[PDB]
């Protein structure tokens, strides 16, 4: 039971960290990427103009 | 302002997950009151314009909506106009495509590479000049001041530092430094240094846009009004002016409001 | 005022007969209650 | 006999300045000129015809429903409003909406028995109260299955803003659910007390003394109260707008700025006063117009109030 | 009536005695009567309770002797409101005839109409049958109340 | 009741997920942006003509 | 309208004065009969 | 308990399907209505300038 807890509780901290730097930081980077895409679309529009 | 915004965010954090989206929410609006000061700066004009805008909203929803719903349902009803509208008194502030309103004029004046409050007053008096709700300065047009009529009376305004009070430039270096200050709370207070000008979009456009957003959200809701009238500027109990409350309930258009239900049909089914 | 008056008049027009029938039914119910009381008192005397 | 007395159209209102509109009797009429005489004093002066303000039958005095007056005269409505005010009846119904005139005195019209005797009943079933219009809003929002809204206007706020927090106090207890757990007396919940304190919490800021008013919303505010399908509070939201930055940094002529500063002056702990390196009045360039004694209020009291809130 | 069910009557009467002798408060004995199927309105209850006042109802109890004529008078009603009454009235009470009836309106018009009841009374009445639509099937609850 | 509470917690997690940017969260915002951009593009095409 | 209301006032006054006694007397008689029946039945069942 | 577990599983499946459809619709309305209309408006501003 104890080694399975450590197989789960030390897995739960893995879930927490991978969610804060792989799912939450993922969303932050997603916002950054959307901003970059929109600003580059504006840049290319200004380019052709 | 950043402190106030953080306080507002924290109090909105009363509940978010527990704030499961309901279906019959309730809206409550309490606005700044119409004020007449010896010096009414730009912000005074903003709040008084908001007052006028919501008063026009009430007048519309109170007379127009009803009179047009009558004919729209084919009921026998002559359109009984009551001569109550602030449509020009509101158009004169914002209308961009025609001769620009006060907001658009101020935007193109502050975005000018080099201008002055007096230059802005000149651009205004040459732009509208003859608008009924507008009246140029009392022989002191060079004094960068000007008065406007409103649904509560005529109030003056001094354009002193109006372009600065709109643009609001800040030292970018100190903002960046404070963004990286030791304390974490001040970092939270200064973790959104994105468009703070120090050399894009100023406060007029944001304010009018979000106000229009509020009004759009509100008009999609069956409203309900209650109005409050001051006894007197005495700030004292007991006494109560006569002509004051007279003109107050007059400009509020309450008698014709009563006349509506006295003559109209305020029920729908 | 005229609408209120006409409503009151049209109501009373039928309310006359309504109250007549109501008084009739009330008298009938009172007589029935009196008869039931008499029967209950007879049963009470028998039981006593 | 007074009925037949003022039945003649010669006992009617009249414009003036001593009270704006008074009541005057009339002897006779010449063409379009009415022989107006002041029944109050004796001032007899003929006036034009356009001054037709019928003095409504005094049997309808102090009526709270102006939507039933036989004669909708400007003088008549000012009259009725004045007497309802002097009779301590601030809230007054009128057609589709209501009118309130804050008398700057705390009228004891806030009690749980008032809540109950005003909850549930329809509009005209009870005397005009802000609790009643709130209850009507509640019944409408639960009836139509769609949202509702209420608004307040005015010029200064000390009465044009107090009504909003009064409605808040009402709604915090009229529709609070029970998950176990005079005036607002009820087994409150967490969110109830928290939303009640939400008003003074933020109003510690955005509240300053003007040359006209001493305390009110120095900005625009909008409150959103979500609800469930069984009519219960499920979420609160606040929306605030531009602040008085001028007063915040440079106070106006003899005007008290955001009360939070004066509260901090003599509300904090001398320990924390020195720990924040502070000082009293007459020690700040930003203290234009210096310090003013706020009428009938103290700083430390509301300071501790806001802290606990 | 008969001693046939008077045994159950006696055990129920003494079951809810706060003194354990046969004296049960007027409110309590009316509640027992209602629990015995015979559930009339408190109006006729007071009518056959000698027309007392609330103070007398909360201070004066009743013996089991006078309890027999009391349920006798209750049995003189011989009928109550019918099931078709309730179903049709609730059906016509809704706003759109959608097989159900909204909940909050029912709670309000129950605690604030005719006979007054507390909010938790109708709450635990409607409890369990709630739905996200707020519109409860009046039929199932009314037949449960009638049969139960 | 405990199983119902667990199901309610799962439903609340799903509602918070669909309440960030999914339907009934930002689909209305996307529809509003599309409706505001369509008329703008139409006016711009009219100006170009 | 004033004439019609003045007429309807006396009309409704007479109608109410008529319907009142026609109901108040029956109501009192029914109440007395009900009280007597209740008392008699209570005493009878106590004795029984 | 089995029936409540089945109901919770059905709710989870319905929520997953709704979230998938919501993400698809949001991606469509974002990559289609925003950037294309922006490019069209920029090209029309060019044609007007």
């Amino acid at each position: 039971t104890k080694e399975r807890q450590q197989k789960a509780e030390a897995e739960l901290k893995e879930l927490e960290q991978k969610h804060t730097q792989l799912c939450e930081e993922k969303n932050l980077l997603q916002e950054k990427l959307q901003a970059e895409t929109e600003l580059y679309a504006e840049a290319e529009e200004m380019r052709v103009r | 302002e950043r402190l106030f915004r953080w306080i507002l965010t924290r109090v909105n954090k009363a509940l978010d997950k527990t704030k499961r989206q309901g279906a019959s929410f309730l809206g409550i609006l309490d606005i700044a009151g119409f004020e007449i000061f010896e010096i009414n700066s730009f912000e005074q004009l903003c709040i008084n314009y908001t007052n006028e805008k919501l008063q026009q909203l009430f007048n519309h929803t109170m007379f127009i909506l009803e009179q047009e719903e009558y004919q729209r349902e084919g009921i026998e009803w002559n359109f009984i106009d009551f001569g109550l509208d602030l449509q020009p008194c509101i158009e004169l502030i914002e209308r961009p495509t025609n001769p620009p309103g006060v907001l658009a004029l101020l935007d193109e004046e502050c975005w000018f590479p080099k201008a002055t409050d007096t230059s802005f007053v000149e651009k205004l008096i040459q732009e509208q000049g003859n608008h009924p709700k507008f009246q140029k300065s009392k022989q002191l047009k060079d004094k960068t001041e000007f008065c406007i009529l409103h649904y509560a009376g005529k109030v003056s305004y001094n354009a002193s530092a109006w372009l600065t009070k709109n643009m609001d430039p800040l030292n970018d270096n100190v903002t960046s430094l404070l963004n990286q200050s030791s304390d974490k709370f001040v970092a939270d207070l200064w973790k959104d240094v994105d468009r703070i000008v120090g050399l894009f979009r100023t406060v007029g456009q944001l304010y009018k846009e979000q106000l229009t957003k509020l009004m759009t959200t509100l008009r999609n809701t069956n409203p309900n009004f209650v109005r409050c009238i001051i006894p007197n500027h005495e700030k004292r109990a007991g006494k109560l002016d006569a002509h004051l409350v007279l003109e107050q309930l007059r400009c509020n258009g309450v008698l014709e409001g009563i006349r509506i239900c006295r003559q109209g049909f305020p029920n729908r089914i | 005022s005229n609408l209120e008056k006409k409503q009151k008049k049209f109501d009373q027009m039928l309310a006359e007969e309504k109250n007549i029938s109501s008084k009739y039914a009330d008298e009938r119910d009172r007589a029935e209650a009196e008869a039931r009381e008499k029967e209950t008192k007879a049963l009470s005397l028998a039981r006593a | 006999l007074a009925q037949a007395d003022w039945s003649a159209k010669k006992l009617v209102w009249v414009p003036s300045e001593k009270h704006g509109f008074e009541a005057a009797s009339i002897k006779e009429e010449k063409g379009d000129e009415v022989t107006v005489e002041l029944q109050e004093n004796g001032k007899k002066v003929t006036l034009s015809k356009d001054d037709i303000q019928k003095m409504n039958p005094p049997k309808f005095s102090k009526v709270e429903d102006m939507a039933e007056l036989t004669c909708l005269n400007e003088a008549s409505v000012l009259h009725n409003l004045r007497e309802r005010y002097f009779s301590g009846l601030i809230y007054t119904y009128s057609g589709l909406f209501c009118v309130v005139v804050n008398p700057y005195k705390q009228l004891p019209i806030y009690s749980e028995k008032i809540i109950d005797m005003y909850k549930g009943k329809k509009r005209h079933e009870m005397p005009p109260h802000i609790y009643a219009i709130a209850d009507t809003a509640y019944r409408s929002m639960l009836q139509d299955r769609e949202d509702q809204s209420i608004l307040c206007t005015g010029e200064s706020g000390a009465g044009k803003t107090e009504n909003t927090k009064k409605v808040i106090q009402y709604l915090a207890v009229v529709a609070s659910s029970h998950k176990g757990k005079q005036g607002p007396s009820f087994s409150y919940g967490e969110l109830e007390k928290q939303l009640l304190q939400a008003n003074p919490i933020l109003e510690a800021f955005g509240n300053a003394k003007t040359v006209k008013n001493d305390n009110s919303s120095r900005f625009g505010k909008f409150i959103r109260i979500n609800f469930d399908v069984t009519g219960y509070i499920v979420g609160a939201n606040i929306e605030t707008y531009l602040l008085e930055k001028s007063r915040a940094i440079r106070q106006a002529k003899d005007e008290r700025t955001f009360h939070i500063f004066y509260y901090l002056i003599a509300g904090a702990s001398e320990q924390m006063r020195n720990d924040l390196l502070l000082e009293g009045f007459n020690n700040y360039t930003f203290l234009s117009n210096g310090h003013v004694p706020i009428p009938a209020q103290q700083d430390d009291e509301m300071f501790q109030e806001t802290l606990e809130a | 009536f008969s001693e046939e069910q008077t045994a159950e009557f006696k055990e129920a009467f003494q079951l809810f005695d706060r003194t354990g002798d046969g004296k049960i408060l007027y409110s309590q004995c009316g509640d027992v009567m209602r629990a015995l199927g015979q559930n009339p309105t408190n109006a006729e209850v007071m009518k056959v309770l000698g027309n007392p006042k609330s103070d007398e109802m909360n201070l004066k109890t009743l013996n089991f002797e006078q309890f027999l004529p009391m349920m006798q008078t209750i049995a003189k009603n011989k009928d109550q409101g019918c099931f078709e009454d309730y179903v049709e009235g609730l059906r016509v009470f809704d706003k759109e005839g959608n097989g159900t009836v909204m909940g909050a309106e029912i709670r309000h018009v129950l605690v604030t109409l005719g006979e007054k009841m507390t909010e938790e009374e109708v709450e635990q009445l409607v409890a369990g049958h709630e739905d996200s639509n707020g519109c409860i099937n009046y039929e199932e609850l009314v037949r449960m109340v009638l049969s139960g | 009741e405990e199983k119902r509470r667990q199901l309610l917690k799962q439903l609340h997690e799903h509602e918070t997920e669909l309440e960030d940017e999914r339907k009934q969260r930002a689909l209305a915002a996307a529809a509003k942006k599309k409706l505001e951009v369509d008329v703008k593009d139409l006016e711009s095409q009219v100006d170009s003509v």
